[PDB]
């Protein structure tokens, strides 16, 4: 009922911004939605929100393969065999010498002062492969903006007023963090729908209109007829609950002949408004990528997209990423392509007949169930649930653990050394610097809980499994260059539970 | 300050019967603080009734008859700065 | 982390309905919105749920500088210095006199058993200004109607049925009451937007869908292009949360030239419809007044709206009101105004275009977050949560605590006292009173817990603070002829704290 | 940005010695602490010279500083019934926030800011 | 009833006047008003006389808005990290090394022996934003001086003549002080006249 992942990496961190906090801001021209204001420090920051800085391939395989749930329990991070490196450049040539007296400052924001920004899916975490080194990624944060521009209540935080940890080479940090109760995130698909709870054998003692109007002679006639439903008109039976909630997305296809010949990646997308301005909803609610038999088509911004090794930052094409597929949800959440369902528009009487309505936006309603996202193994762990009055069923739409206290920010920075001083007094600002850059082992230690599968089905169930045919290179292996790569998304949803 | 510079999407819409509602996006006009005012006008195209002169982002077009179409778009400062740029948009009849 | 407040006040309570209950209704003809029927008791009732009724001005602006929230404990109420006069009339000539054996009758509701009716936001509180006297306001409650009749369920309720407490000149009164936990209200307002919680340094790791088309020699050809989003494509990021619900009011300018020439304060208004008839939203669901710069704009019926001092009650100009506006919410909630975002409408192929829709209703989503209304200085403090089976997020719309069991009703009367009774016995009820009514003192004391602000930002906040300029009369005072006016509203949203 | 303390001259008498530019006078303020760069001679001739060394290897030091002060206060206490005048930052709109850095690194104190904002009699 | 600021920075010390105490004057020619005469040492002082060194500008909001009063009551400062570079430069080139064997030498005159210079509004404290670096201010001081010239009174103090404390790479120096009673700042204005 527990796993202990364990994984240590060697990291490298420059010195941002020359040692500055610098104003930034959309200020140089930009459309309202893109307009920002905000403050880029001279820090850098620790991230291992993706699961793959966790689990190697096979045990993520042996998780879900095993498991019905799991979640985070708690967590230890270390700083060690930290050395700090000087670069002096002469004569067009480059020296790099090692400096035991230089520090590195290291600030733990525990109290959660900082803006969060780790829960924003960016890149910069522990490599999935051990053996990559990696960049310590630079801290900014944005604060409120009015076009280009800041408003009063616009904050501005400077990391150094805070107290931090000094280390020099032979000094180690370490921090231990316990995770809250949060639930069990749900590692398996349901083998019922929703639609279906009902024993197939055995009417129902209630009735429902069947019939609205009868042969009269030549012509029909008014008349209210009802049944009781069985097996044959199964889709007329009275239940008690309904689907998940549904917030509409446009439908595109993996086949490029099937789509329209137009640009509607943003005029027909989904779109949340807030103060005056639009952004993308992406992934928006949790619901099902697609129908059954309908495996080529996808919701315009309603799934994670992976992208493949090597792969561009800009528009690139279909083969360059991994679409994900939320399949297993469909048996509770709505197509996440097509309404949620229809309703009553008017009232019928002798002269007017019944209008309906189909219906692209449903909120929560008393009664409905649904199930959250599907965590993958290149995707996100947790995110901090905003400080808010009032947040409805806290769980990050891109997957993972909603937390009102997520793991802190640990931000790092290399301490500035002044370069050679002038020998008379100048109250000026010092901008000279002895350039330098520091590196270390950082090593993450979460300790899971499971809920071990427990199913007493009687035919065998699906698991996650390697290709057993020959291939040129192994799935989750480095090439003949020495580059790791991730061919596919792995969900969490192999085993099996009813409704 | 500067002034702001007007940008639209589609820049020339071929859009045949019998589909008759295209659609033109100015929502990417930026400029250094924000924009307070979208304007579309139709400088020519089919005489007919159905105008848009609208005052949104994302200009949609429908019940459009067979013909040419040029429309501008101007955008306004904080200042009151604008910008101009045409769009144009061909509506072919059946095959 | 507690303040303890302390009014006392100087109240008078005449003889209501002449002792009697009578049933009143909307029979003398009204529209089906308008229909009501109920029961007016001859008992008044003490009103102390406004702000203003327990904080000086002083008082709150020590307030709201410097807490992050706050929230009522416990209150202890009292009735002293009783005394009821008797009032005779001679030849045109008004004569009062002390009547040391009258009582007053004393009920405390604490089993909520009568209709309440604080929460209505009625006009009748202890003044805020200490030195005013106020009359006791008239009792009285709705039941069930069906047009200006009612219907078998309708209730009826003597108070005289429940047992009270009798006062006489001397005699005092004492209650102690805990309110129950209830979240803190939230006195600040966030330096960021939900659309700006991203790193604006780092790009993200996931794909979105950038392109639809692209050049194909003279035109296009459709084909799906994906990218990364950074700071330059922000509006496109991934994100994990909502805007909270949304249900659209109608936007209204406080420049008369901006308004449309017509009669639209119903035709155009957001409604509920419930058992045939409509009731106007108002305050509705706790959105954003307007967007950034554009602070002359207000919804409908969607803000709180005060009186300056001195104002009537009907078809009053724009310049005898104070119109609060809620823009610090504009950070988490939508524009009130303005349409939620948008959805997919249809399915796009290559001889269907994508199309889209505004949806202006927004029921709450898995992943939505938002803040409550504000409270006011001459707003509401409480509401009691109706009885019901389920209530959503029980925050009362006009702003405060929310109550299961609020502070109960405390309902006074004047004990009849016949006049002079013919000598020969009368079977017939009795009609014939001696004129009186009592005065004394009341006073309402509550503790308040709070939690210090304790922000960690660099630059100076906002405050709320008095303009330092000259002026003829100074704000939260007396005029020359002794009127206490409160020149404008006083939110409680200053602090800033990060989302 | 202006002075805390001053040294009160060392004199027979000093009226009110509250030091002009503002601040608090004290006797014994805290003390100057004063550093130096301990000299580190060059290659020296290998023949005695009485002569005073006048060639050093140059160098300079570097390092942290940290000051920690305990302030003590008096809480406004105040009985008035109107509002007080505060200190704020102003809630429009700016390219800069005040009190922060520039897009360049520059930190700024855009005014002076005194201590008299609360009222009392007199 | 009480608060604690605290201020991290980091200095550059130079050596001042190449190891030498110089004497120094107004002798190249000066008004009357303009005449002096005193020393420059080769030492540099810390100074933090200023109430940013301490407070945030949100910090002194926090103060003003909320006190009648406030007074110092007590201080600790602290000298840690310390690394001294050597200089060498050949062949018009710059290199700079760390040597763990010198000494930077501290001296707190707690007996104010030598002339005050702090509370003449000098410009050398800690910088107000803490990501600043500054240099150390170098110490002079003025004596007794009729014209450019000095007299019999006037003093001349060397430094080293006092006891210092030695400090190399690893060492760190720590000092508390202690503020005599002094009345309370008065931070109200008067609502009477
Ligand atoms: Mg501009």
């Amino acid at each position: 009922d527990r796993v202990i992942t364990t994984s240590t990496r060697t990291w490298a961190l420059p010195t941002y911004n020359n040692h500055l906090y610098k104003q930034i801001s959309s200020q140089s021209g930009a459309s309202n939605d893109n307009h920002y204001f905000g403050y880029s420090t001279p820090w850098g920051y620790f991230d291992f929100n993706r699961f793959h800085c966790h689990f190697s391939p096979r045990d993520w395989q042996r998780l879900i393969n095993n498991n019905w749930g799991f979640r985070p329990k708690r967590l230890n991070f270390k700083l060690f065999n930290i050395q700090v490196k000087e670069v002096t450049q002469n004569d067009g040539t480059t020296t790099i010498a090692n400096n035991l007296t230089s520090t590195v400052q290291v600030f733990t924001d525990s109290e959660y002062q900082l803006p969060y920004v780790l829960g924003s899916a960016h890149q910069g975490c522990l490599p999935p492969f051990p053996a990559d080194v990696f960049m310590v990624p630079q801290y900014g944060y944005l604060t409120l903006n009015n076009g280009s521009q800041a408003v009063c209540r616009s904050s501005f935080y400077c990391l150094e007023y805070f107290p931090s940890q000094m280390l020099r080479t032979g000094n180690n940090f370490t921090f231990s963090y316990t995770f809250e109760d949060v639930p069990f995130h749900s590692s398996y698909a349901h083998s019922q729908s929703l639609d279906r709870l009902m024993n197939p054998l055995i009417d129902q003692y209630l009735y429902y209109l069947s019939r609205t109007n009868t042969p009269s002679g030549t012509t029909t006639q008014s008349r209210l007829q009802f049944s009781q439903a069985g097996a044959s008109d199964i889709r007329d039976q009275s239940r008690n609950w309904l689907p998940g909630p549904c917030y509409r997305q446009q439908r595109v296809s993996k086949t490029s002949a099937d789509n329209n010949n137009s640009e509607y990646s943003w005029t027909g997308a989904t779109k949340y408004h807030l103060n005056g301005r639009d952004s993308l909803v992406n992934p928006g609610p949790a619901m099902a990528s697609h129908k059954d038999d309908e495996e080529k088509f996808f919701p315009q911004s309603g799934v994670l997209i992976f992208g493949k090794q090597g792969s561009e930052k800009t528009n690139v094409d279909i083969e360059k990423v991994m679409i994900t597929d939320e399949e297993e949800i469909r048996t509770t959440n709505p197509v996440a392509t097509e309404q949620y369902g229809s309703v009553s528009t008017n009232l019928q009487r002798g002269n007017r007949q019944a209008a309906t309505a189909d219906v692209n936006t449903q909120g929560v309603l008393p009664g409905m169930v649904w199930q959250d996202r599907d965590v993958y193994l290149q995707g996100p762990i947790w995110a901090k649930i905003p400080h808010t009055d009032g947040h409805f069923h806290p769980s990050p739409l891109m997957g993972g653990f909603g937390l009102k206290h997520p793991p802190p920010q640990i931000l790092i920075k290399n301490t500035p050394v002044p370069a050679n001083p002038s020998t008379t007094f100048s109250a000026a600002k010092f901008a000279s610097f002895i350039t330098q850059y520091s590196t270390g082992q950082v090593s993450v230690e979460i300790e899971w809980e499971l809920q071990k599968e427990n199913s007493k089905r009687w035919n065998p169930e699906i698991q996650y499994t390697s290709n057993y045919n020959k291939s040129v290179n192994v799935d989750f292996t480095v090439d003949t260059n020495g580059v790791y790569s991730e061919p596919r998304p792995i969900g969490t949803r192999y085993l099996t539970r009813n409704l | 300050n500067r002034p702001p510079i007007a940008i639209v999407s589609p820049q020339f819409q071929e859009i045949s019967l019998p589909t008759t509602s295209t659609v033109i996006d100015g929502s990417q006009s930026t400029d250094d603080d924000k924009i307070v005012q979208y304007h579309w006008e139709e400088l020519k195209g089919p005489l007919r009734e159905e105008k848009i002169s609208e005052d949104t982002a994302i200009l949609k077009l429908s019940k459009l008859v067979p013909g040419n179409y040029t429309f501008s778009l101007t955008v306004v400062d904080s200042d009151g700065a604008t910008n101009s740029t045409t769009a144009n948009l061909t509506v072919n009849k059946a095959v």
